[PDB]
């Protein structure tokens, strides 16, 4: 299946040119840019592995694109995303996050149904790949 | 022998003479300010009318009472300090009134409203009255909770940023059974919607009691999450006759894992505030459907303007609220609507006569309410929707999803793709308003679901004359 | 493809065509009926408007949905079965709409109103809309509690019959301390008033917290009882932000032995229903202040007429509700008001176009609500009061009491004497409406307070044109 | 003090004439007429002593006035009242109750203030005359 | 016994000259001046009977001393006190209250000890005079 | 508030000495606080005592007396003319006298004093304890017996104090605060926290009474500085005054 976390995951995987434009948008929003990745796309996994430190006063999209590819090279079969962080008083949070790399094939998720009181069920979602050690996923 | 002889000697005197009219009053940063649209009966001096509204909504009565002397009357009395003629209307005036902070009970919308809109709307001497805007003071705003979750925390819990959210009210409104209800929920969520929702009138009825809907719906929500890798949600409506019953439904929603629940404005302010606290206490997203609002907000001559409700509800602590669409089936002037969105999202408000915001207003850091646009909209209007409504909003397509000829999943995908294409274009700094139709057209080339949607409701429009319109345009 | 081809194939069609318009529909005794005053947008077919209101407040939506096929659709669709133009307003029409009993959650005002007044008031196609009246079926009514106490039991708990009751809202509205509040309460009750009350906006503020008011007020109430030999009481306002806080104040009132409490309509239907049950389960008289009502009940072209509110609040369980003084300072056409009182008092309701009651309606033995006349009235209007308002009502003189120059006790006595005098005359079969001024001046020969009250507000009158008038006069 | 229970207790004591008029009124509204009395005017003494059975199909007020005076003669120093009962389905309760006899002098009531929790007080109202046996009141 | 409610009840009953000076004081503090009385000196009887309306913009102490002697005359065998009320925002309450008349002899109070749970007791204080009807007190 | 303002700065090596002299708490921040549960005005109204200072007495010896004996002193002093009598700050529950006896006997003395004088009398029943539960149990028993007032020691802590201020506000009880331990940081001029600051924090917390000093007594009290403390507790508004320390 196709993981749809990310702002544009319902559109075809972005091209470095399209990504380049998004970085422009981020630069205009005076955002801080971060690159993160993981091979455990559980939707509740809020902390993906961080790729270096976030880039702050960015002026050249190529610089950011450089790392995106640097990471792609080091994490071929991991999900990779670009995040834009705002520090405006009312926001102080991520205001954009899109996928920039996916493994060649995504098996999807397993759904456990643990029967509780009466008809209630305690659910558990877990990626089939997460049932394997990190160095063997995808 | 003890009878009085002065300002407080028995007898009736005009309100403007009782201390309720003071054009020299200097507004205090702690005052609660209100702006009314007054329409006095013919023969009645507007200043005396404003003063009557100021008097009757604070500490006065139709006749002089000596008991005033036992209080700090000069301080407690509200003051009408400004009266302007409404731009192009010889029968209306805008009356500014200041209320001392000590008059209100901390954190109570009910008390706030009891004074402001208690009796003044039924005064014979005033042919028509409308509350247009309010200036809630920093010190007073701090006694309120504000949004339980708030737009920022909400997006973090959902792991969704930089784009509107998509939802869908299940159709038909009423009549569907639990099992089937969940069917709809699964299909729409898996298809691409972020949320699906109970209709405001879906509570617990002979055709479907609430517990089944909750069970089945949660199964649907979890399957969808597992089928997409997204945090999904369905607005479980806990609206009920009593607080005990509402707590029963909200708590069950909490037990089953729901990320969000909903309530109708028709339950009332106190029940709402009670639920707002419950949500903050239970890490739940609280969606508020403005049921009944247009009952007093539609007309320009009488009632209350929805932006005031937006302030009160953001104070109460509600997380979502239908603030209107601009191209949908319901009433909604574009500029006035911008007013509603700013009131719910901005950390500070600026006076704007066009938008109807008569006061500059700090929001004391209270969290942001997520605006919802619902009713009559469909993919294809996406460029207008983004242009008018913006990024922070929940785009709700009811029939705009289920109506699709190829199934619910298809209807949903169409909207999700339409939405993403449009903002990917916005980010690319394109004149998407203008290039809109083409952007959707260019995206639909890769998704049959969208193509179809675009053809079905191609010329569907809702062009009518607005009722709630600006005075400075 | 498994697409459709019939009535449920994707696409938009007029409401009158979706099964929402049926001039042949046969009303069932179990149906919920509604009468709307409709003002369609220029270019909109009245019938199509009616059907729209019918659809949008039932199960419809702007676009057909096949999921209707999964339900007994033909049954859940509301139907406008009659549409006629309003007598002298070509822009308006009266529309009758029937709803299936199964559409509503039993004993829930919130669900009821969520459907009836949920979204139809904000529809663009309709310029203006007003719910004028409703016909609630026996079967539905049996699911509601009705007044917690009821006029009859209330009278038996107070031991006062064959005459209106007397009350007084403490003045000034705000600013008074607890100690001083009790002083007013003692004086007025002792002078002749049956009740005294907190103003709708007196909850708990910096100038006076609620617990002090309760303690001092109860000391005052018992002293008046011992000083008069009558059962006395004070409306302790339990209106608060949250439900828990409201219970806390109601319970204290119960703890201290109060015979009555009050709430503001502004707390909301769910909070009201919750309190109605508490009052029933705790032997308390529950007074409802219509706070905010005129915010949608004033204009004749849009909103909801008050009698609809009277029906919902009688169903809810409230014991008292402001229903207006015809000769007071608030809106009140004599014929339209007579309908308000009948709605709250009578066991069976009869259609009367002059009164605005469009339906015949059995009340299913639900208890009676005690109407309350309050606002700018004084002794001297007593004959007009008895004539217009009747025997079952609470005449509330706020300023008309505390504003007396000889003190509060005197002011109260004046009202009490005038009341009994006029009732005595009515009973003696005299034409009191005509002999009114005489009957008073006559009884005033023996009571100084009365004489004094008569000279003070002799000329005071509130004559203005009525905004809410009958369409068949 | 003057006990103000009763529909017309703020007006002077009614004359037999005025009482006759009130009886016409009760008769016009098809009420069942009863006479009751007590020497315990506690506002919560819901059950005064009954003077015989309630007069039902009354056509002539003299018949009612006769018993009112008969009661007066027998219980001269007792409070005496007349009650009008309506059996109309929705009502089925008293719809008028007025005093037709008062003892000569009324001492009033005593107020007991029992101090309970915190500042709370449990009150008890009792007529000074009720502190004496019935045969010795007023 | 001697009722010691009031600001100066531990000192001898004040002479009209002392009362006069106390009025000058009140006047100097812009207070409303009220006169009150009762024959029920329970410490919790918060609402004594009022003598006319409170005297507001008093400038001549003789006007107040006048009413005080007037009340004394009309209520010889009652307790009478003078109260000073302030309308200043943070006060809005009594800031002085002293006795200006006491009955010749004060019997005192009765104390009731109702035995409750364990060793707990629900107390009741009642003046002996309050066991008699008002017009028969002192 | 205290965690931020005085959490660490006082132990910073680079600063040889530091003293928090005063603070300006914003109006918008002050509204989030309850304030005195009862307050001077309402207190005088529940006591029916105006126009004059109130009179109290702390039972002595400080420790050692029994409940029965404690009630003797209370009755005698109340009937003698004092408005209040009180448990000493270190009188809680001990081997020589457990709290429940003291409460029972003292309430009898109080009611006797009221009957013997015609005044509303009261005895500060000290509810100070090791845990919150225990404090509630003691506070609630005082509530049960009808006490018009209770007391607590500053030594229980800010959170326990705020819990009690709410309780007193919700149970119509006068809350007296003994400054126990205050001088431990408010005595010297070079280091610590000036008492006017605590006065503000405590007025915000919701206490009804607080030892603010006697000028001519046995405890530290500069007349002008003390005047500052008093204004801080009574005034509806405070005015800058270097001579006082505000």
């Amino acid at each position: 299946m196709r993981i749809t976390q990310g702002t544009f995951s319902f559109l075809p995987d972005l091209t470095d040119e399209q990504i380049k434009k998004q970085i422009d948008y981020m630069i205009s929003k005076k955002l801080a840019i971060g690159i993160e990745y993981t091979n455990d796309i559980h939707p509740r996994n809020a902390y993906w592995e961080i790729w270096g430190l976030p880039l702050f006063d960015v002026t050249d999209p190529a610089a950011v694109l450089f790392e995106i590819n640097a990471c792609r090279k080091a994490r071929s079969n991991f999900y990779i995303k670009v995040v834009g962080f705002s520090s405006v008083r009312g926001i102080e949070s991520t205001i954009i996050s899109f996928i920039v790399n996916r493994p060649k094939h995504e098996p999807g998720f397993n759904l456990m149904r643990q029967e509780d009181k009466s008809r209630s069920i305690k659910y558990t979602i877990h990626s089939y790949e997460s049932y394997k050690p990190e160095d063997e996923r995808y | 022998t003890r009878i009085k002889n002065s300002r407080y000697e028995s007898g009736v005197i005009p309100y403007a003479k009782m201390g309720y009219w003071n054009p020299d009053y200097q507004v205090k940063d702690t005052d609660v300010l209100a702006l009314f649209r007054v329409t006095p009966q013919p023969g009645v001096d507007p200043i005396e009318a404003a003063a009557a509204v100021a008097g009757e909504s604070s500490t006065a009565t139709w006749t002089v009472v000596w008991t005033d002397l036992l209080t700090a009357a000069d301080l407690y009395r509200a003051k009408a300090y400004k009266v302007d003629q409404v731009p192009n209307n010889p029968e209306q005036y805008f009356a500014y009134i200041a209320y001392e902070l000590d008059l209100f009970e901390e954190g109570s919308i009910a008390n706030l409203t009891a004074s402001i809109i208690g009796n003044v709307f039924g005064f014979k001497a005033v042919k028509a009255l409308r509350l247009e805007d309010m200036r809630l003071p920093l010190a007073y705003l701090k006694t309120f909770q504000g949004p339980a979750t708030g737009v920022i925390l909400e997006r973090e819990r959902l792991d969704k940023f930089g784009r509107p959210l998509l939802g869908c009210t299940t159709k038909p409104k009423l009549g569907l059974s639990g099992k089937n209800y969940g069917r709809v929920v699964y299909e729409a969520l898996k298809g691409g919607l972020d949320f699906v929702k109970d209709d405001e009138n879906i509570n617990s009825q002979p055709f479907m009691r609430w517990r089944e809907r909750y069970l089945f719906t949660m199964e649907a929500v979890n399957k969808a999450s597992a089928a997409t890798g997204e945090v999904k949600g369905h607005y479980l409506n806990v609206t009920a006759a009593t607080m005990e019953e509402m707590y029963a439904r909200a708590n069950f929603a909490k037990e089953l894992g729901s990320v969000i629940i909903m309530i109708d404005l028709v339950i009332g302010y106190t029940a709402i505030q009670t639920m707002a606290k419950w949500a903050r206490d239970n890490d739940m997203i609280l969606h508020l459907h403005r049921a009944g609002n247009s009952t007093y907000s539609r007309q320009k001559n009488h009632g209350m303007n929805f932006r005031v409700i937006c302030k009160w509800m953001r104070m109460a602590g509600v997380d979502h609220i239908h603030a209107g669409t601009v191209v949908g089936k319901l009433e909604g002037d574009p500029i006035i609507t911008r007013g509603f969105y700013k009131t719910l999202l901005l950390p500070k408000l600026e006076r704007n006569l066009q938008e109807g915001l008569f006061f500059d207003m700090e929001w004391a850091s209270l969290r942001k309410v997520m605006p919802v646009a619902s009713g009559g909209i469909h993919a294809g209007q996406m460029h207008q929707l983004i242009h008018y409504l913006g990024e922070d909003v929940v785009l709700q397509f009811g029939g705009g999803t289920i109506g699709h000829p190829d199934g619910i999943q298809a209807g949903a995908t169409a909207n999700r793709v339409a939405l993403e294409a449009m903002i990917l274009a916005r980010n690319e700094n394109r004149d998407y308003l203008t290039e809109g139709p083409e952007i959707l057209r260019e995206a639909a080339k890769t998704c049959g679901a969208l193509r179809t949607a675009l053809d079905l409701w191609k010329d569907i429009t809702f062009n009518y004359t607005s009722t709630d319109t600006s005075d400075f345009v």
